[PDB]
């Protein structure tokens, strides 16, 4: 299996950099009552 | 309680009038456990009960 | 000297990055407990009357 | 009462309501449902508690 | 010879049963049981070394 | 802050005798002790025996939050000195068994 994992292994270091360049820093901004500093969010929502 | 937005939370028998004829003054103490397990949401749940 | 408003304790610190702005907190339910000795200046004799 | 973020001074109201899970083992065909999706392992660990 | 293997062999055994009726405890609290089960670990030491 | 160890023995002993001081000015009435806690493993028998012998004073032991420790104990120290047990798991249930 040690010609599969060499291939696994580089399969996710490609795909992290490229999800690095893409969306690095892009997800810090999320719906805030104005003014204060809680999150708003609906019922069986996630944060967004 | 929803026609405003406002909504009251009265209960008679937490009132004060109500408190002093249900029973006679006391000399309380209250005892609280700090031991490591109760961190967590025990730990905060106490702080509000006192 | 008694006057409607509740008695106070302490300075009032109220956070404004932590209310949000439509759940409605208790107001007060405290007694107006104001004493003799503080609603008048105290003397050593008003402590004996 | 429902507190947000287990605030006990941040509450607002909510009705009662009974309930019925969505997945459930009232008949044969309802168990069985139940256990289709508990085969393909998605959401059975809520069944299970 | 022969019983020498098992008696090892229940005693590896044991001290599974051992680690597993463990009960751990949050902020560094601890029943009784956890100590009698250290001091139990010991024995279990000295067999093994 | 929370941490450590839990001894049922120096947490009524501290008790009873801040209610002996009879030095200070006291209410002199209902003399009542409540302790909140999570579980117990431990009665404390011996502490209750001497220093309430004759149930003088009245003890209340509230368990809250969800947790699986033993409950048993608590409440048998709540019916040996004439008090009441409280459980409290939430935060709606706090307003209802701290009048009780
Ligand atoms: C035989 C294979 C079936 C697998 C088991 C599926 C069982 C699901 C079932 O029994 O559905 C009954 C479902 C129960 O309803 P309930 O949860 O009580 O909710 C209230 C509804 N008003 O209420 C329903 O109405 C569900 C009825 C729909 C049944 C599912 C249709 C199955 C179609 C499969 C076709 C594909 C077959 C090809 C196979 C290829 C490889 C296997
Ligand atoms: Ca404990």
């Amino acid at each position: 299996l040690f010609h599969i994992a060499l291939l696994v292994l580089f399969m996710v270091i490609i795909y992290a950099i490229i999800g690095l360049e893409l969306f690095k820093g892009k997800m810090h901004k999320t719906c805030y009552y104005i003014g204060t500093d809680i999150v708003a969010t609906v019922e069986n929502e996630k944060p967004s | 309680s929803r026609t405003p937005n406002k909504i009251d939370l009265y209960d008679v028998r937490r009132r004060p009038w109500y408190i002093q004829g249900a029973a006679s003054p006391k000399d309380m103490l209250i005892l609280v456990d700090v031991s490591g397990s109760v961190s967590g949401l025990t730990l905060k749940l106490i702080r509000t009960s006192v | 000297n008694l006057q409607p408003k509740p008695i106070g304790v302490g300075i009032p610190t109220i956070n404004l990055r932590k209310r949000r702005p439509n759940v409605q907190n208790p107001k007060s339910q405290e007694p107006v407990t104001l004493d003799f000795l503080d609603a008048e200046l105290e003397n050593d004799i008003k402590v004996e009357i | 009462y429902v507190y947000k973020d287990g605030d006990p001074t941040q509450m607002e109201l909510r009705p009662r309501q009974w309930i019925h899970n969505d997945f459930h083992f009232d008949n044969v065909l309802s168990a069985m449902m139940s256990l289709f999706t508990v085969s393909t392992f998605e959401g059975w660990p809520q069944l299970l508690y | 010879w022969k019983p020498f293997e098992t008696i090892i062999l229940l005693t590896i055994f044991a001290n599974c049963v051992a680690l597993a009726v463990y009960l751990p405890m949050p902020e560094d609290d601890n029943n009784s049981l956890n100590l009698g089960l250290e001091k139990l670990e010991y024995f279990f030491l000295t067999v093994f070394s | 802050t929370a941490k450590g160890i839990t001894d049922y023995k120096k947490g009524f002993s501290f008790a009873f005798e801040q209610l002996l001081n009879y030095n200070v000015s006291r209410a002199n009435c209902n003399k009542i002790i409540m302790l909140f806690t999570d579980g117990g493993e431990e009665r404390a028998q011996e502490i209750f025996a001497k220093y309430n012998k004759d149930k003088k004073v009245r003890v209340f032991t509230f368990s809250v939050g969800q947790h699986n420790y033993d409950r048993g104990p608590i409440q048998w120290m709540a019916c040996e000195n004439k008090g009441y047990y409280y459980e409290i798991p939430s935060i709606g249930a706090i307003r209802i068994n701290t009048q009780e």
